[PDB]
């Protein structure tokens, strides 16, 4: 249910060259700082492009994040905000009420003796986002379910004779305090959210918190330069349902050259690593940017930005550890 | 299910394919088995042989010789081991995927479970029992409980899981082919350590399997360039008839070859042809139906080659050896020869089948051709 | 049952070796092992002199390198036996008056090994006692991948020494890379897979049903040991104990050795359809024991 | 065509149209 006026508004908004930074700022206005994390969340929200080959195998187009860091960095608020901006979403907190279900279950209603086949939260969030908090506290059964869903994207139910396989194609955004290793390997971008003691940053953060507490009465005050949540929802839905981009030949050449150089340098350093999986992750990030700008081809600048994001998140996480 | 009906034109096409490719048909099928994955020629050949299978000989006294081939793949991550499992699951009929850990409390084998609401005990069948006369694509073989290992011993040896606990004395048929993959425990595969050390398991389980391929991640610049080029070509593909910029909806006559697309197949001067999936399935079915019979020449050649192989294994073995050469290699060679005879559509095994079986076995054990 | 014509057909001398070879003709070699399996299947003779219960059940253990057709022999014995249950290391009551085939015997639990000790000493399970008159056939593999003659029996196959000593006969099968033997084995296996039957031999293999009939007929007889032959038993056992005290490295010829010798001799006389144990039975039992001893030595 | 299937003893167990 979108009027032509809203479609015209979306076209005008996407036509701007600064749409990427605007979307980055629009995410979580209350939380101060962490621009790179906001950009990564934007990339996750817009998502990659799904493909199908003649053999019948389908390459997935989802992007998965993971936020590790010290407590008190407002991960939960960010996850809740993300859950309210995707067209489809769900919030499950680890080990709390078994983190919702996360597993398709077959219970038996005792009075009626019938068998009911509720799907897990992942099934309910097909084609959307699944925000998980306290990832390390997950129950073992839900850990198995997560391991299965992130690999094959098909949740299977085999209990009490009933044997079916459901479908779950969701982008997983999880946050944990500290370090299962296989699942951490499945994730595309791993952000280690550290802390800084810049006096200006600390003073600004303290002032912002104090001002929020002071203006609790003045909560009606608005923000400028951002996008309303409903507008963001509609824009995300429209971009997802209209434009699926692809790489260009020059971008492919640049990415291949960068990958070859990176692998040669990594091998030389080990003599004193990046694998194809991370190359595909970079491809999906580039496609997500291209889809965000409503274009049928991703240029070289998208590849450069994806490389920068990957270097900031995954390479830095590997180096720090 | 889906019945694979055949017509006269289908049989004519199959006969023409056999005649025009009286030789190197095995090579064409292996190459066309999975085009997206680059390299891994011998692994694809072994997978094709597993799909075709062997022959079961039931002797007069009643002893039965199993006719299924088992393959196991150990190596570094990000080398497309699971993609081969998915392709096998998508191609072969009656394929049941598992996670290695097991199906809830049932496990890979069968077990007796109680309802805990009325207390009644029911016998729930594991994945191995369900996929009788089929293919089981076990993934992450290392993540397995001890009881599962002990049961798998007997299931893979006899082929008949025996349950007598809880007063229910029964035997179930579990004659299944097992294709399994695993990852190293130390993050990266140590070549010097034995396969049982790297995978973190016993050695008799390694003895059960027929073939053991070790796939190592190589950092040669040329290999990385070729793999990156292939991946990018696959990731820039657009199906014909789609307007550029279109996005998938995500709703909620037999052809010998496929139309040549330079992005997917690659412009090898238009010298490469890939057989379509439907033709592969029908040909595999027809090959499954046949039952060849061995000849004297094949027996003599296999015996002499087995003697030479065991002599060569007694000497050398200075570097890391995947497996010792026991007497099970003879059974493996016979099964592979029957599989190749099936794929060639002949009804009598000859010397060439034994030669191909010898090449596969030597590559599987010595890791080097001849 | 049986007929007199079958009695004539199997009453010819050396039919002991004929029945031995008739067991699992597909397996190439291991003749003495097949004879031991036949003795286990027939079993010894129970006796109650002055109320002293003396069981006749025979227990055989197969040890050595993996992949030498242990499971083939186990399965064939399980199928040929009138009553038997096949089980892995990880039941006994159901095996009463039969044969209990236990594969992968080294992967058991010592808690159940205490009960196995009880059964091997008492043939009962005391929880009310349930009869456990089952002869146990066990197969084990080394825990280091291969058997080392340097290491002892306990070291190579981690298992308590006493439980190993309980078994009447212990067999060690080692795989040797001999070119000629490998060639013969390859020809044998190719022939089996080609003609769907074993290669021709000197004696026609017996059928399973006739084998069961003759096993039951032999089970009918209950021979006893005369005291006149027992003097030769004294000479044999004193010589055996002298050899044991010559080199104490191996298992001693304890009283269990003599009891097993008596049981084997009685079973051999039982197969010969005789009611009196003779010199030939003692000679054959000594030959089997010495063959097992040499198999243990490396 | 179907004769060739009978040649290898396979036509008896092939789903004809
Ligand atoms: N810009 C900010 N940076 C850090 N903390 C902030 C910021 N703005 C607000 N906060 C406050 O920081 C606290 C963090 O809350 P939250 O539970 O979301 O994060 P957390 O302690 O990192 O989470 P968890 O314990 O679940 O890992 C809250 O009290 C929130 O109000
Ligand atoms: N020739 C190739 N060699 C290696 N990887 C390839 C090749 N062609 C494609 N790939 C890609 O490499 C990735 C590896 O896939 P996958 O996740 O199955 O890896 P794996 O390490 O074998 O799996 P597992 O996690 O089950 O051990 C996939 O994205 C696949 O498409
Ligand atoms: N006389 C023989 N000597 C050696 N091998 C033989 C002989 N006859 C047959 N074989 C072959 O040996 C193999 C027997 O394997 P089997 O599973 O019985 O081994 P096993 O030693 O009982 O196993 P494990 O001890 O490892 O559990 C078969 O391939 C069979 O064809």
């Amino acid at each position: 249910a979108i009027t032509p006026q809203e479609e015209e508004e979306f076209r005008r908004l996407a036509a701007k060259p600064d749409i990427y930074e605007t979307v980055a700022k629009s995410i979580a206005p209350s939380i101060y700082g962490s621009s790179d994390i906001k950009k990564a969340i934007a990339c996750l929200l817009f998502g990659g492009s799904r493909k199908r080959l003649p053999d019948g195998l389908t390459r997935r187009g989802d992007v998965n994040l993971l936020m590790l860091g010290d407590p008190g960095t407002a991960k939960s608020q960010l996850l809740k905000f993300v859950e309210r901006c995707s067209p489809i979403g769900v919030y499950t907190s680890g080990k709390g009420s078994s983190a919702a279900g996360l597993t398709a279950s077959v219970m038996r209603d005792p009075v009626s003796r019938n068998f009911i086949m509720e799907g897990g939260a992942m099934v309910l969030a097909d084609g959307g986002v699944v925000c998980i908090d306290e990832f390390d506290k997950m129950r073992e059964d839900d850990r198995v379910a997560i391991h299965e869903a992130m690999e094959q994207q098909t949740i299977s139910i085999a209990k009490a004779g009933i044997t079916t396989t459901l479908n779950s194609r969701c982008s997983v955004l999880a946050a944990a305090n500290s370090v299962m290793p296989t699942i951490l390997s499945r994730f595309d971008m791993i952000f280690i959210v550290k802390d800084e003691h810049n006096e200006q940053r600390d003073m600004t953060l303290a002032k912002h918190v104090m001002n929020v507490h002071l203006s609790a009465r003045t909560q009606s005050s608005s923000v400028e330069g951002e996008v309303d949540l409903n507008t963001l929802k509609k824009y995300i839905a429209y971009c997802r349902a209209k434009c699926g981009p692809r790489l260009s030949a020059e971008a492919a050449e640049k990415l291949k050259n960068r990958y070859i150089l990176m692998r040669s340098g990594a091998r030389e350093h080990e003599r004193e690593p990046i694998t194809v999986r991370q190359l595909e992750a970079i491809v999906r990030i580039s496609e997500s940017l291209g889809k965000m700008k409503l274009q049928p081809f991703a240029t070289e600048t998208d590849v450069e930005e994806a490389l920068r994001l990957f270097q900031v998140s995954t390479l830095d996480a590997a180096m720090s550890g | 299910e889906i019945a694979p009906t055949f017509s006269a034109d289908d049989v004519a096409k199959i006969k023409k394919f056999c005649k025009a490719h009286s030789k190197d048909i095995f090579e064409h099928l292996s190459k066309s088995l999975a085009p997206s994955i680059h390299g891994h020629e011998y692994i694809k050949k072994a997978i094709l042989c597993m799909l075709l299978g062997g022959n079961e000989k039931v002797l007069e006294n009643g002893t039965r010789i199993r006719g299924d081939i088992n393959v196991l793949l150990i190596g570094d991550p990000s080398v497309a081991k699971s993609q081969l499992l998915r392709y096998v699951l998508h191609t072969a009929p009656r394929a049941i995927p598992t996670t290695g850990r097991g199906s809830s409390g049932v496990g890979l084998t069968a077990a007796v479970t109680t309802d805990q609401e009325t207390g009644e005990r029911r016998l729930e069948a594991g994945a191995m029992v369900l996929a009788d006369r089929g293919v089981v694509c076990i993934d992450e073989f290392d993540k397995m409980s001890d009881m599962d290992r002990t049961a798998i011993h007997e299931v893979m040896e006899q082929g008949r899981v025996t349950i007598a606990k809880a007063g229910i004395q029964a035997r179930l048929n579990a004659r299944c082919s097992v294709l399994a993959a695993a990852n190293p425990v130390y993050g990266r595969y140590d070549q010097y350590r034995t396969p049982m050390e790297n995978i973190g398991l016993q050695d008799s389980l390694l003895s059960r399997f027929d073939l053991l391929f070790i796939v190592l991640d190589k950092m040669d610049a040329d290999n990385d360039q070729e793999i990156a080029d292939h991946v990018l070509r696959m990731h820039r593909y657009r199906t014909p008839g789609e307007q550029d910029g279109y996005a998938l909806p995500l709703g909620c006559e037999l052809q010998i070859y496929e139309k040549h697309d330079n992005l997917l197949h690659g412009p090898r001067k238009n010298k490469s042809k890939i057989v379509s999936m439907q033709f592969i399935r029908k040909y595999i079915h027809v090959a499954k139906l046949i039952k060849p019979v061995l000849t004297s020449e094949a027996a003599d050649y296999i015996s002499q080659e087995y003697a030479k192989i065991r002599n060569h294994d007694q000497i050398n073995n200075d570097s890391a050896r995947t497996m010792p050469v026991t007497a099970r290699a003879l059974e493996t060679m016979i099964r592979l020869s029957t599989a190749h005879a099936k794929v060639r559509m002949s009804k009598t095994i000859e010397r060439q089948d034994a030669e191909t079986a010898l090449e596969l076995v030597q590559f599987a054990y010595f890791k080097k051709v001849l | 049952e049986l007929s007199e014509e079958e009695l004539r057909q199997i009453t010819e001398e050396d039919f002991y070796e004929k029945l031995a070879a008739s067991i699992a003709p597909e397996i190439y070699g291991h003749e003495d092992v097949k004879k031991a399996l036949l003795l286990l299947l027939v079993g010894g003779v129970d006796h109650s002199p002055r109320g002293m219960k003396i069981r006749g059940n025979i227990n055989v253990c197969l040890m050595g390198d993996p992949g030498v057709a242990k499971s083939q022999l186990l399965s064939y014995i399980d199928r040929l036996a009138p009553r038997s249950q096949y089980t892995t290391g990880r039941a006994l009551v159901l095996a009463d008056q039969g044969v209990c085939c236990i594969d992968e015997f080294d992967k058991m639990m010592d808690s159940d090994r205490t009960a196995i000790h009880e059964v091997m000493e008492q043939q009962t399970i005391s929880i009310t006692t349930l009869n456990a008159r089952c002869s146990i056939l066990a197969a084990a593999n080394p825990a280091y991948g291969r058997y080392n003659p340097k290491k002892t029996v306990e070291q190579n196959i981690q298992l308590p020494a006493a439980l190993l000593s309980r078994f009447d006969l212990l067999w060690l099968i080692q795989d040797k890379p001999d070119r000629d033997n490998d060639l013969r084995l390859a020809q044998h296996i190719t022939y089996v897979h080609q003609h769907s039957k074993q290669p021709p031999s000197q004696f026609q293999p017996m059928d399973m049903k006739l084998m069961r009939r003759y096993i039951t007929m032999c089970k009918s007889k209950q021979p006893a040991i005369p005291e006149s032959l027992a003097d030769y038993l004294t000479a044999a056992y004193v010589e055996m104990r002298k050899e044991a005290r010559t080199n104490k490295d191996m298992t001693f010829t304890s009283a269990r050795t003599l009891l097993s010798i008596l049981r084997l001799s009685t079973a051999l006389a039982r197969l010969r359809l005789e009611d009196v144990v003779e010199k030939e039975d003692v000679n054959e039992a000594m030959r089997l024991t010495e063959m097992s001893k040499d198999s243990l030595q490396g | 065509s179907f004769s060739w299937l009978e040649e290898m003893g396979v036509e008896d167990k092939i789903k004809k149209p």
